[PDB]
RNA sequence: UUGACCUCAAAUCAGGUAGGAGUACCCGCUGAACUUAAGCAUAUCAAUAAGCGGAGGAAAAGAAACCAACCGGGAUUGC
RNA sequence: UUGACAUUGUGAAGAGACAUAGAGGGUGUAGAAUAAGUGGGAGCUUCGGCGCCAGUGAAAUACCACUACCUUUAUAGUUUC
RNA sequence: GAAGACAUUGUCAGGUGGGGAGUUUGGCUGGGGCGGCACAUCUGUUAAACGAUAACGCAGAUGUCCUAAGGGGGGCUCAUG
C-alpha cells in the first residue's frame, strides 16, 4: 500500500505522518492529561515537506494517525529547460517528469548548472506527488 | 471578464458600491489592505523579470 | 436467551397483542342466531328456496382445474340459449353473471341444460290472483348437486405404440427451451444473402 | 393455438373444444370515432403548437428524429410517447409543406 | 479501441498501393505514425514517457554512435559499427561545434554502463537539448543485439507540444506486420496516456513521400 | 409546497431518523385541504367534488362543487336525495371524496394491499391474535 | 457560567476563542465583534 | 331619459341549516419515546400511545383500469 | 448563503463558446534569407534546379505531413453571457 | 410615488452551521489512573524425567524475507590452527 497506519504515541520527532491528506513531517510532540482520571492527548506540530505550511492537529494517544511511504532517491542531473529537470537513474534510466524547485534552491540549482557542476539531486516520493529538496556536488568521480 | 468567478464580484459592487467615488474607494481599499496585496502582485512580476536579467 | 438443542422459533409478540385478543366465546349463540336469521328469511320470501341457481364451472388454477365448482352466475350467452332474458332469469331466480365468458363447450352446455331442468323443475305464480302455495325447499343447491364429470370408463384395451411418455415430456420440454435460438439461428441464416 | 395434450411444452394444457365467445364492446374504448376525430382537428387548428412542440418541429428540421426522440422522452414521459409525438409532429411538417 | 484492425487494413491497402505501384521512390520510404493529444495540458499533468520494442524492425541502416570502453570497442569491431573511445571523447575537450557536428550525424547512441556517469561530463547536456541520450548497454549483452533493439525501439515521450510522431516501418515490409506493429503502437501510446482512448486528437498514418489516412 | 414540521428552532427530541423537518410531506392533497376548508366555511352544504381551475409558484386555485342537502329540489330528484343521508356529513374531511379516496389509497388491486379496506382495518385485522374454543 | 454565555466559564474569566465572529453565524453564537474587518486601537 | 344584462352588496327581509356533548367500535390527519438489539446511530417498539378533524347503528369497502397464465376464475366484507 | 427550474411577459444591441465549409498568418541575434514547432527524409526534380557534405544558429534549410496558437468569412446553424 | 420581470415565493442541489439534537468515549490489572501487553502467536526455562499446568515469572522473538534463500541432480568440504 500507499500508506500505513500507525500510533500517535508511536510517533515520534523526525518522523511522516499524514495530516488533512499531506505528507508531513513532525518538528513538534506534546502530550497532556485530558483530566486527571483520563488519558493524556497528543498535540502534534509538523511542516508539510512539499509546500512548507505548518499544520497541527491534537488526537488521543490511543487513536491510529495515517503515515505515508516516503522515499528519497539519488540522481545526476542532465539538464535543465522550461522549468523540468532531467535526470539520471543508475543502470542509465532517464527521467524528465521532475518540475525544476521554484525557490531559493531551485536559483541556486540553476547558478550551479550554468556556471558547470555536476550536481547530484536528492527528490522525494510520497502520496504519488514528486520534488526535488536538496542538491550536493560529486566530491569523486570527476 | 470571461475568466471563471469574475462575476460573481461584479454581482457585489453593483449590489453595494454603485454610489460611490473614486477618493472613497482609495480609502476604502488602502484601510481594508488590498492594495499592499496589488502591490506585492506587481512587485512579484518584476522580481520575476529581474532574476532572468541577473542570470544574463 | 439462546440455550439447549431446541428449534429456533419465531413468536411475533413483541407488539401489544393483548389489546387485540379475540377469544370466540359467542361460537354458539353465534350459530344460533345465524340459525334464526336463516328461520325468519326462509319465513320473509316464505314460497322463494333461500339461494339462487349456481352455475358449474371449472376452477382456476392447475392445481385445481381437475375439480369442478359453483360459480358466481349464468353467462348471458348461456341464458340467451337457454331461451330467456337476464333480467327475467334474475327475477325468477338465477344468478347473471355478466363478466364471465364462454370458452368451453363442455361447460356451456352443461350450463344450459342445467338452466333447462331448473325451468322444468319451478312453479312461476301469477304476479296478480290465486297464489297456489306449494311448500317451499329451502336449497336449490340442493335439489341440483354439482357433479363431477365422468372422465373416462374404468376399463379399456392397452395400444402401446412405443415413447415411454418420459421420452415425450423430455423433447417437449427441451424444445420449448431451445425454440428461440432456432428462430434466432434461422433468421440470421435467411438473412445470410 | 390449440393445446398439445401434455403437460408442458410449448402449447400445454388438455384439449377442448372451443367456442370464441363475442366480443366485449369495452374492448374498443380507445377507438377514434368520425365525430372526435373532427373535434381534434379542428381545435388543433384553433389552439396551434405548445412551446415544446415548436422546439420539436425545429429539431426535426435541423437535428433530425434522433435527437428529436432523444428530447421528447425527456420531456414527456415514456420512449413509445416519444416516438409517437415525434411521429405525430413529422405528419405536421409534411402538412404544413403541402400547405 | 475505437479504431478496428479491418479499416486499419483497408488503410495500410491503399497506403501500399500509392507507395509501392503508382508512384515508386528510390529511397525507401519509412511509414509514419503521426499522434496528436487532446484535452491535456504539458505544464500541469504528468509528461509521460514510454519505450516499446518492435518484432521487425522499422529502420535497419539507420546511424548508430556506440561510446564505449576497450571491450566495448573490441566488440564494436566484430558490430562493425562506429566507436569513439573515452580518450577520444577528452579529446574532444568540450568543443560545441564538433559535438553539434557529432549530434547532427548520429541519430542514436549506445554507452557503457562505467562511462554512462561522465559522458554528461565529459559532452554536457547538449544532447539532452537535441534529445538523442546514450542508452545503457553492459557486458553481458550483445551489442549488435542491442543496436537492433535501439534500431527497432519506439519512444512517447510528452515535451512540450500536445503532438508526436513516431516510425511504425517500412513500406517494404508485409502487409499483416504493418498492421500488427501499427495497431501495438497505438495502444502503447493509450497504455501510456492517462484517460485512454478519449484524450486522443487525431491519428494519422502516412508513408515517406505519401499523402495522410486518418484513422479516427 | 411543502408542510414544515412545526416544531420549535426544528429540536425534535428524539433519534435522528426523525429530525428532518423541512422535506416532509403532506400525506393528504392540496385539493383535499381546499375543499375541506370550503366545507368548514359552509357546513350546512355538502361537498360533492373539485377540480382544479389555476396555479401559480405560490398558490393551487380549486372550484369546490357543493350540494344544499335541504333544498327541496334535492330532497326530491331521487338521483340526489342520496346527499341527504347522514352518513354523508363531511365526506370531504373523511376522505370519501374522489381525491380522498385516491389518498387513501382505495382502489382494486395487488398494489394496493396495505389499502385496500382501510389502512388500519388492515392492519387491525391481521394483527388480531384469533382464539377458538376448541384451539385449532 | 458557560450555560448562559459562550463567553461563560473556565476558572479564570477569559474569552476562549477569538471574539470576532463570521456575518453567517447563527442566533446564539453572534456575541462579540461581528464581521469585523480590524480590531485594535488604531495609531 | 328610460329599460335590461353581468357582477358585487345590505336588511331583526321569508324559510331553513352548522356548531356542543358522547366517542367502546368506525373514517382520516398528525405523531413519539421508554423498550429490544445483552453497548448504539438504520432497524424495533410502531405506521402504536398522546394530540386534531369527522360519522352511524354499524361504519368503511363494494359491482374490476381485478385475480390469473389455467380445461381459467368473476363486486365487497368476514372466518 | 450560493446555483438551477417555476412564478415569468414584452423589446433592442454587444461580446463569447462549440459543429462543419473554406481561407490566409508567424521577423531578438547569428545565418543567402522572416527558424511557430514537431516527425520523416537523402535524394526529390516541374527548372535540371533545390536539398544533402558545408557555412551559421538552441533549433537548417529540398521534398512531405501533423499539431497547436492567431486572424478570417458563412450557416433557415447550435448556443451561453 | 418607487421598483420591475430583478427581488419575493415554491421545490431541489452545494457550502456553512456545538446555536441546537441524539449517541459514544475497550479490556487485563496485587484498588483505580499513568506505565506495560502478560489481548493473536513462537523458542528455551520455571514445570516437580508421559501429557497438561499459573503469576504484570525469567531470557528473547513475530505482523517480515526469498524466482531462489523453492524442486531435482552433480562435484566439493567447513570454523580454526
Ligand atoms: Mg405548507
Ligand atoms: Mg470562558
Amino acid at each position: 500500500s500507499a500508506t500505513y497506519p500507525m500510533q500517535c504515541s508511536a510517533l515520534r520527532k523526525n518522523g511522516f505522518v499524514v495530516i488533512k491528506s499531506r505528507p508531513c513531517k513532525i518538528v513538534d510532540m506534546s502530550t497532556s492529561k485530558t483530566g486527571k482520571h483520563g488519558h493524556a492527548k497528543v498535540h502534534l506540530v509538523a511542516i508539510d515537506i512539499f509546500t512548507g505550511k505548518k499544520l497541527e492537529d491534537l488526537s488521543p494517544s490511543t487513536h491510529n494517525m495515517e503515515v505515508p511511504v516516503v522515499k528519497r532517491n539519488e540522481y545526476q542531473l542532465l539538464d535543465i529547460d522550461d522549468g523540468f529537470l532531467s535526470l539520471m537513474n543508475m543502470d542509465g534510466d532517464t527521467k524528465d517528469d521532475v518540475k525544476a524547485p521554484e525557490g531559493e534552491l531551485g536559483d541556486s540549482l540553476q547558478t550551479a548548472f550554468d556556471e558547470g557542476k555536476d550536481l547530484m539531486v536528492t527528490i522525494i516520493s510520497a502520496m504519488g506527488e514528486e520534488a526535488a529538496i536538496s542538491f550536493k556536488e560529486a566530491a569523486r568521480t570527476d | 471578464s470571461n475568466v471563471r468567478g469574475k462575476r460573481g464580484k461584479l454581482k457585489k459592487i453593483q449590489k453595494k458600491y454603485a454610489d460611490q467615488d473614486e477618493t472613497e474607494r482609495l480609502l476604502r481599499l488602502e484601510a481594508l489592505g488590498t492594495l499592499k496585496g496589488i502591490e506585492k502582485q506587481q512587485q512579484r512580476k518584476k522580481e520575476e523579470i529581474m532574476k532572468r536579467e541577473v542570470r544574463e | 436467551a439462546i440455550s439447549k438443542n431446541l428449534p429456533i422459533l419465531k413468536n411475533h409478540f413483541r407488539k401489544h397483542w393483548q389489546e387485540r385478543v379475540k377469544v370466540h366465546f359467542d361460537q354458539a349463540g353465534k350459530k344460533v342466531s345465524r340459525r334464526n336469521a336463516r328461520a325468519t328469511r326462509a319465513a320473509k320470501i316464505a314460497p322463494r328456496p333461500l339461494d339462487l341457481l349456481r352455475p358449474v364451472v371449472r376452477a382456476p388454477t392447475v392445481k385445481y382445474n381437475r375439480k369442478v365448482r359453483a360459480g358466481r352466475g349464468f353467462t348471458l350467452a348461456e341464458v340467451k340459449a337457454a331461451g330467456l332474458t337476464a333480467a327475467y332469469a334474475r327475477t325468477i331466480g338465477i344468478a347473471v353473471d355478466h363478466r364471465r365468458q364462454n370458452r368451453n363447450q363442455e361447460i356451456f352446455d352443461a350450463n344450459v341444460q342445467r338452466l333447462k331442468e331448473y325451468q322444468s323443475k319451478i312453479i312461476v305464480f301469477p304476479r296478480n290472483g290465486k297464489a297456489p302455495e306449494a311448500e317451499q325447499v329451502l336449497s336449490a343447491a340442493a335439489t341440483f348437486p354439482i357433479a363431477q364429470p365422468a372422465t373416462d370408463v374404468e376399463a379399456r384395451a392397452v395400444q402401446d405404440n412405443g415413447e415411454s411418455a418420459f421420452r415425450t415430456l423430455r423433447l417437449a420440454r427441451s424444445e420449448k427451451k431451445f425454440r428461440g435460438i432456432r428462430e434466432k439461428r434461422a433468421r440470421e441464416k435467411a438473412e445470410a444473402e | 393455438t390449440v393445446k398439445t395434450g401434455i403437460a408442458i411444452g410449448l402449447n400445454k394444457g388438455k384439449k377442448v373444444t372451443s367456442m370464441t365467445p363475442a366480443p366485449k364492446i369495452s374492448y374498443k374504448k380507445g377507438a377514434a370515432s368520425n365525430r372526435t376525430k373532427f373535434v381534434r382537428s379542428l381545435v388543433r387548428e384553433i389552439a396551434g403548437l405548445s412551446p415544446y412542440e415548436r422546439r420539436l418541429i425545429d429539431l426535426i428540421r435541423n437535428s433530425g428524429e434522433k435527437r428529436a426522440r432523444k428530447v421528447a422522452k425527456k420531456r414527456l414521459g415514456s420512449f413509445t410517447r416519444a416516438k409517437a409525438k415525434v411521429e405525430e409532429m413529422n405528419n405536421i411538417i409534411a402538412a404544413s409543406r403541402r400547405h | 479501441s475505437k479504431i478496428t484492425s479491418s479499416q486499419v487494413r483497408e488503410h495500410v491497402k491503399e497506403l501500399l498501393k500509392y507507395s509501392n505501384e503508382t508512384k515508386k521512390r528510390n529511397f525507401l520510404e519509412t511509414v509514419e505514425l503521426q499522434v496528436g493529444l487532446k484535452n491535456y495540458d504539458p505544464q500541469r499533468d504528468k509528461r509521460f514517457s514510454g519505450s516499446l520494442k518492435l518484432p521487425n524492425c522499422p529502420r535497419p541502416n539507420m546511424s548508430i554512435c556506440i561510446f564505449g570502453d576497450a571491450f566495448d570497442v573490441d566488440r564494436a569491431k566484430s558490430c562493425g559499427v562506429d566507436a569513439m573511445s573515452v580518450d577520444d571523447l577528452k579529446k574532444l575537450n568540450k568543443n560545441k561545434k564538433l559535438i553539434k557536428k557529432l549530434s547532427k550525424k548520429y541519430n542514436a547512441f549506445i554507452a557503457s554502463e562505467v562511462l554512462i556517469k561522465q559522458v554528461p561530463r565529459l559532452l554536457g547536456p547538449q544532447l539532452s537539448k537535441a534529445g538523442k541520450f546514450p542508452t545503457p548497454v553492459s557486458h553481458n549483452d550483445d551489442l549488435y543485439g542491442k543496436v537492433t533493439d535501439v534500431r527497432s525501439t519506439i519512444k512517447f515521450q510528452l515535451k512540450k507540444v500536445l503532438c508526436l510522431a513516431v516510425a511504425v516501418g517500412n513500406v517494404e515490409m508485409e502487409e499483416d506486420v504493418l498492421v500488427n506493429q501499427i495497431l501495438m503502437s497505438v495502444n502503447f501510446f493509450v497504455s501510456l496516456l492517462k484517460k485512454n482512448w478519449q484524450n486522443v486528437g487525431s491519428l494519422v498514418v502516412k508513408s515517406s513521400m505519401g499523402p495522410a489516412f486518418r484513422l479516427y | 409546497g411543502n408542510r414544515k414540521r412545526p416544531v420549535p428552532k426544528g429540536a425534535t427530541y428524539g433519534k435522528p431518523t426523525n429530525q428532518g423537518v423541512n422535506e416532509l410531506k403532506y400525506q393528504r392533497s392540496l385539493r383535499a385541504t381546499a375543499e375541506e376548508r370550503v366545507g368548514r366555511r359552509a357546513a350546512n352544504l355538502r361537498v360533492l367534488n373539485s377540480y382544479w381551475v389555476n396555479q401559480d409558484s405560490t398558490y393551487k386555485y380549486f372550484e369546490v362543487i357543493l350540494v344544499d342537502p335541504q333544498h327541496k329540489a334535492i330532497r326530491r330528484d331521487a338521483r340526489y336525495n342520496w346527499i341527504c343521508d347522514p352518513v354523508h356529513k363531511h365526506r370531504e374531511a373523511r376522505g370519501l371524496t374522489a381525491t380522498g379516496k385516491k389518498s387513501r389509497g382505495i382502489n382494486k388491486g395487488h398494489k394496493f394491499n396495505n389499502t385496500k379496506a382501510g389502512r388500519r382495518k388492515t392492519w387491525k385485522r391481521q394483527n388480531t391474535l384469533s382464539l377458538w374454543r376448541y384451539r385449532k | 457560567n458557560p450555560v448562559d454565555h459562550p463567553h461563560g466559564g473556565g476558572n479564570h474569566q477569559h474569552i476562549g476563542k477569538a471574539s470576532t465572529i463570521s456575518r453567517g453565524a447563527v442566533s446564539g453564537q453572534k456575541a462579540g465583534l461581528i464581521a469585523a474587518r480590524r480590531t485594535g486601537l488604531l495609531r
